[PDB]
């Protein structure tokens, strides 16, 4: 939008970290407060910084707003775990005539434990191939979300349809489980020797193969 | 006080959607109410707002003629209408609270927020769902362990409930989400960590049900001879 | 380069008169000359500063405060008059140093079946100071009765509906009334002619 | 503390009444121009937005009290506002009177005559037979269409009217009130101010103060009138008893305009007539208004607004469509103007156009004021102050001002004398049945007389007052006064009684302003702009001050007086005393035409 924040924040544990607002000269440089919101993920948005320099009642004291010419900005004295966020700045605009928020700033405070990617491959069942389509699954196990990148191969060129990404879900010892999709043909099936899965993490490359025959 | 809003529906171009709000105690006066979405990834934009007892509404730009918000304050209540359903459209949207004040600035800010509600466009058409088996082969089981599970095609929407044995299997089982494809189709997976001396005398079944298709397959898995 | 002012003009949908647009005009080059060889306004009347000779001088920064009221509050929009919208909407401090700038848009304001897009306040509790908007929809207690919130008995809202119609006359016509503010602080000029 | 919580009230009240006022007044603006079954349902719609609006608004006003507040608008606000009417009572109470009231406009509108040789062949009421009774030369075929008129609406009419009469009296004494008269009265009550108060038998007992000297003045018209019917029918009328009931122009006896063409005491001399002025020289409404908004603002007045030159109609389009020939005039506020004039190359519609653009400068005059600081303490200010511009744009020498007239005419002893006749049987001749019909009402709502002997009084008192005689006796089965138009709709008569002085004091005040020290009947007000700006700052004022004042500050009285009046027809008094040398002043109440 008009406002502009930068696209994300590296975090410090323990120390200051300072999300910035640069809008124009209508909407913060006129005089209006820049409101500052904070969203949790998978939470609705609430109203975090209001008039400017004041908080609101349930508001931790380590947020606080300021605003000089047309920039705002917002002090984040303590980093805590629960900071994960993405902050928007809201204004009121002439040229617009109406409330419009910012572009966002992830919060991103670091951690990182994790180990190697366990992949296995799964191949089709005969029933299958009587329903006129060929699907290949990739099920990954004991990763993280970061470095989830899958590539498909069938030892002659890489495949370069039918490829998705899907977001992992959280298991119940914090750990996170995803697959990969492909679509195909039983008409090509046959036609290839070996199919196998690529998946690279952090530099750590697995390679399994399945043989239909 | 508390804003409820409703559920999650899918929705097709063209057509209209009537997402509604309702504040817990009354309290849906002396202030203005407007409504923010949240676009999935690309920030929040305010559609519009009334002022409930004077009835007087007003619009953003891009939004004056294809958003229209109503009120109505006997029952606590703004009704939402939104024509003109395309695929950028589908995002959730909030019914949020407005306090005005006389500081020199006086921008309009956001004091309490409604549940969210997710309205999606889907040109997917209602079909019978496929499920088939899958088994382990004979290198796959390399130790005591094997994995096997069970996959669904031409399924919508994403709201599915699989049960391992009718929900007697609650110790390694997983479920997965769907991912958007080319044609608009979803795709879940669902695998278990069974024992191998299981597998010749206990089999492994699994029940699907659809609430909207109004049907319930059956099916069971039986491993590989070949391999 | 010239200042953006067009566009502040030909706005399509101007700002009601209890949340007034404002906009700040800088690094820019402001002929005011254009707005007086217009005419097209019925109100070009500038305290605090000569109607010509703002145009040669040159200032720090501008402010401009569009809103829309009637006919008969123009007269309103001055230093040290009082009234319903002069005091508890728009006060114009005493030592105003800029020009207000008023013109009919009955044509683009109103329509058939009665405009109430257009608010404006009617009750406050004390007066504001100059500069100062006030959006706030909280409910005017009049007497002791605390009604929080729930309108009645001495109990009004602060926010009324307009009554712009096409075929009303002069005196409760919308005026589209802008407010240019020179502010001559301890800062360089940025803006000339 | 609570004075500026009924400021906070009315300043509310004052935004939202505007806005609906302005609606419904756009709703009857567009049925009156544009006649269709839609428009008659946006102003019933727009009725029910007021009425349920007035009556909310009245009963938090009504819930306030009336005992800390010594502000004096405060205070005329509030009396304004606190009203409830036939509210006062039970729901089933106040839809038996509005039924009651419809009736009475349903039957006072579906007035028909038929003829006794077929019962095809029937004449209307507004359409018509006005028409036949202003022009008509014969004595049967009058009281035969009297006899038509009310033997058929009286039989239907008379216990419907003393329905109403019973139901008024009860909201009456429901509302703190001895009778429906007093409620009428009580408007023009001053309360508040000191040395300026005004009760409601004051008025009464000035009312005949300046009736007993309006009374040598009405005995002279009427034994001229009374001799001139002699001359015009021997055996018809003696000049001893009393005029005839059918014989007075109109059917009510209101207006004696009818019969002036055969009242004309000098036919040689040519009356005043511009007409053929208008027609040679292709004169239009567009024109008519251009010289009165010329001659409005030669005098310091302020013009009219865009609204009224642009929005309101002063022509129908054919037939096509149909809009009232009828003159009334809307103040629609928020600057908004309108007013239906039915325009016609005449000049009673003039003289109407012009009354109803004084009517409308005296709207525009309290522009400023708010819905409760309208329209005066009495509706009939507004009538004079339309009627003074509209006889001074009548005078000849207006006339020979603005180049219509030629400037040969000479001003005789004669052709004056014939306008002050005039004038005179239009003025003059509907103060004793104004002043009968109030203090009849008056008596009947007090409930002085029982419900046997009503017409018995109502005959006497005719007999007296007026001295109108009857044809034929009537028994107690009919009801005549029930037959008026401001009788049938809930409207008072008194205003007329006000206003027939309210326009002579007004005239008397201008010609004393001008500094004019001629006659009053050529008194011209023109080219008078200290005059003009002396009115207007009474005219703007509205209710917001007490009438005593309003007069004092223009007139320099603060009760009413025949003087203005007296004065302005002295030549035409002397005329009377001169000419009735040998003829029989006054009348016998004990004469009957049907006991010869
Ligand atoms: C008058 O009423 C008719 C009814 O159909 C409508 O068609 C017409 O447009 C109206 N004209 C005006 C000037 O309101
Ligand atoms: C009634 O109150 C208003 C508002 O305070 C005041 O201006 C006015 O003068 C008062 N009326 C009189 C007759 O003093
Ligand atoms: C005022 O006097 C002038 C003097 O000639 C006359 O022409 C004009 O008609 C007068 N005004 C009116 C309204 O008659
Ligand atoms: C009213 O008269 C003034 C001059 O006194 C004139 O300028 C104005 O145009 C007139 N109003 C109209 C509607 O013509
Ligand atoms: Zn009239």
């Amino acid at each position: 939008s008009v406002l502009t924040q930068p696209p994300s924040v590296s975090g410090a544990p323990g120390q200051r970290v300072t999300i910035s607002c640069t809008g124009s000269s209508s909407n913060i440089g006129a005089g209006y407060d820049v409101h500052w919101y904070q969203q949790l993920p998978g939470t609705a948005p609430k109203l975090l910084i209001y008039g400017n320099s004041n908080r609101p009642s349930g508001v931790p004291d380590r947020f606080s707003g300021s605003k000089s010419g047309t920039s705002a900005s917002l002090a984040i004295t303590g980093l805590q775990a629960e900071d994960e966020a993405d902050y928007y700045c809201q204004s009121y605009d002439s040229s617009l005539s109406g409330s419009v928020f910012g572009g966002g700033t992830k919060l991103t405070v670091l951690g990182q434990p994790k180990a190697a990617p366990s992949v296995t491959l799964f191949p089709p069942s005969s029933e299958e191939l009587q329903a006129n389509k060929a699907t290949l699954v990739c099920l990954i196990s004991d990763f993280y979300p970061g470095a989830v990148t899958v590539a498909w191969k069938a030892d002659s060129s890489p495949v370069k349809a039918g490829v998705e990404t899907t977001t992992p879900s959280k298991q119940s010892n914090n750990k996170y489980a995803a697959s990969s999709y492909l679509s195909l043909t039983p008409e090509q099936w046959k036609s290839h020797r070996s199919y196998s899965c690529q998946v690279t993490h952090e530099g750590s490359t697995v390679e399994k193969t399945v043989a239909p025959t | 006080v508390q804003l409820v809003e409703s559920g999650a529906e899918v929705k097709k171009p063209g057509s209209s959607v009537k997402v509604s709000c309702k504040a817990s105690g009354g309290t849906f006066s002396s202030y203005a109410i407007s409504w923010v979405r949240q676009a999935p990834g690309q920030g929040l934009e305010w559609m519009g707002g009334i002022i409930p007892i004077l009835g007087i509404a007003n619009y953003a730009q891009k939004f004056q003629g294809r958003v229209t918000i109503t009120a109505d304050k006997s029952t606590s209540t703004a009704y939402m209408e939104l024509s003109s359903l395309r695929s950028e459209d589908t995002a959730v949207y909030y019914c949020a609270r407005e306090n005005g004040y006389s500081g020199y600035g006086a921008a309009a800010n956001f004091d309490l927020w409604g549940r969210g509600t997710l309205v999606t466009v889907s040109s997917a058409s209602t079909k019978g769902p496929s499920v088939f088996p899958l088994a382990p082969s004979s290198k796959s089981t390399s130790g005591g362990t094997a994995a096997l599970g069970c996959l669904v095609k031409d399924y919508f929407p994403e709201p599915v409930t699989v049960s391992w044995n009718s929900g007697a299997l609650t110790s390694g089982v997983h479920t997965f989400p769907a991912v958007l494809q080319s044609s608009g189709l979803y795709s879940l997976s669902s695998v278990v960590t069974v024992p191998s001396s299981s597998l010749g005398t206990q089999t492994y079944i699994c029940n699907v049900n659809h609430k909207p298709s109004n049907t319930k397959v059956d099916k069971k898995v039986e491993p590989k001879s070949c391999d | 380069n010239l200042c953006p002012f067009g566009e502040v003009f030909n706005a399509t949908r101007f700002a009601s008169v209890y949340a007034w647009n404002r906009k700040r005009i800088s690094n820019c080059v402001a002929d005011y000359s254009v707005l007086y060889n217009s005419a097209s306004f019925s109100t070009f009347k500038c305290y605090g500063v000569s109607p010509t000779k703002l145009n040669d001088l040159c200032f720090t920064n501008v402010y401009a405060d569009s809103f829309v009221i009637r006919g008969d509050e123009v007269r309103q929009i001055a230093p040290g008059q009082t009234g319903k919208i002069a005091d508890y909407n728009y006060k114009l401090p005493d030592d105003f140093t800029g020009c207000v700038i008023a013109w009919n848009s009955n044509n683009l304001d109103s329509k058939v079946g009665g405009n109430y897009n257009y608010l404006y306040r009617l009750f406050r509790k004390s007066n504001l100071k100059p500069f100062e908007r006030d959006i706030s929809t909280e409910i005017y207690q009049a007497g002791s009765t605390p009604c929080n919130g729930v309108e009645g008995f001495n109990c009004y809202f602060p926010l009324q509906s307009y009554g712009f119609q096409p075929t009303n006359g002069v005196g409760y016509q919308p005026y589209r009334v802008v407010v240019l503010s020179f502010e001559l602080l301890h800062a360089p000029a940025t803006v000339c002619g | 503390t609570i004075e500026e919580q009924a400021k906070t009230f009315l300043d509310k009240f004052n935004h939202e009444a505007e806005d609906l006022f302005y609606q419904s007044s756009l709703a009857s603006w567009n049925y009156n121009t544009n006649i269709t079954e839609e428009n008659v349902q946006n102003m019933n719609n727009a009725g029910d937005k007021w009425s349920a609006f007035l009556k909310e608004q009245s009963t938090l006003a009504q819930m306030y009290p009336l005992q800390e507040i010594q502000n004096l608008t405060v205070k005329l606000q509030l009396q304004a506002l606190q009203q409830n009417g036939s509210s006062v009572l039970s729901e089933d109470k106040s839809k038996r009177l509005n039924t009651i009231l419809n009736t009475m406009s349903t039957i006072y509108s579906t007035g028909k005559v038929c003829n006794p040789d077929n019962p095809q062949e029937c004449l209307l009421l507004e359409p018509g037979l006005n028409e036949i009774m202003a022009n008509s030369l014969d004595y049967n075929e009058r009281l035969w269409a009297w006899e038509s008129w009310r033997s058929e609406v009286g039989k239907q009419l008379r216990p419907l009217y003393e329905e109403y009469v019973v139901l008024k009296n009860e909201m009456a004494r429901a509302n703190h009130y001895e009778d429906y008269g007093d409620y009428w009265r009580g408007d023009y009550e001053v309360n508040g101010v000191d040395g300026y108060d005004y009760s409601r038998g004051q008025l009464i007992e000035d009312v005949e103060h300046t009736f007993e000297e309006i009374k040598p003045l009405y005995e002279h018209l009427h034994a001229y009138v009374r001799a001139k019917l002699m001359n015009a029918y021997p055996s018809y009328i003696s000049p001893i008893g009393c005029l005839p009931a059918h014989l007075l122009g109109d059917m009510w006896g209101r207006f004696w305009t009818n019969l002036y063409s055969l009242t004309v005491p000098f036919g040689q001399k040519p009356n005043i007539d511009v007409t053929d002025a208008m027609v040679d020289q292709a004169w239009d409404a567009q024109r008519i208004f251009k010289e009165a908004e010329k001659f409005f603002v030669s005098v310091g007045l302020p013009n009219m607004t865009q609204g009224f030159w642009e929005n309101s109609m002063l022509t129908d389009p054919g037939n096509v469509q149909k809009a009232v020939c009828h003159p009334t005039a809307w103040d629609l506020g928020k600057g908004d103007f309108r007013i239906l004039m039915c325009t016609k190359v005449t000049m009673d519609d003039f003289l109407t156009a012009h009354h109803e653009m004084g009517h409308i400068q005296y709207d525009m005059a309290y522009a400023a004021q708010p819905f409760l600081l309208r329209n005066g303490a009495n509706e009939g200010f507004h009538e004079a102050v339309g009627e003074i511009m509209s006889l001074s744009a009548a005078t000849p020498k207006h006339l020979k001002s603005i180049g219509l007239l030629s400037p040969d005419f000479q001003e005789d002893n004669e052709t004056e004398i014939n306008f002050l006749l005039k004038q005179a049987l239009t003025i003059v001749g509907t103060l004793p049945f104004t002043y009968m019909l109030e203090k009849w009402r008056w008596m009947v709502f007090k409930g002085e007389i029982p419900k046997d002997q009503w017409m018995k009084k109502w005959w006497e008192m005719k007999r007296e007052i007026v001295g109108v005689v009857e044809p034929v006796p009537h028994d107690e089965t009919y009801c005549d006064p029930a037959s008026l138009f401001h009788v049938s709709n809930d409207y008072s008569f008194i205003r007329y009684y006000t206003r027939t002085l309210y326009q002579f004091q007004f005239q008397e005040a201008l010609c004393q302003a001008a500094k004019h020290e001629g006659p009053l009947h050529k008194c011209d007000i023109s080219n008078s702009t200290e005059a003009g700006q002396k009115l207007f700052n009474m005219l703007r004022l509205g209710k917001s001050e007490p009438w005593t004042l309003a007069l004092e500050n223009v007139v320099g009285a603060k009760n009413m007086n025949v003087r203005p009046l007296l004065n302005y027809f002295e030549p035409l008094f002397t005329w009377l005393k001169d000419q009735n040398k040998n003829s029989f002043v006054g009348w016998s109440t004990d004469w009957s035409p049907y006991a010869d």
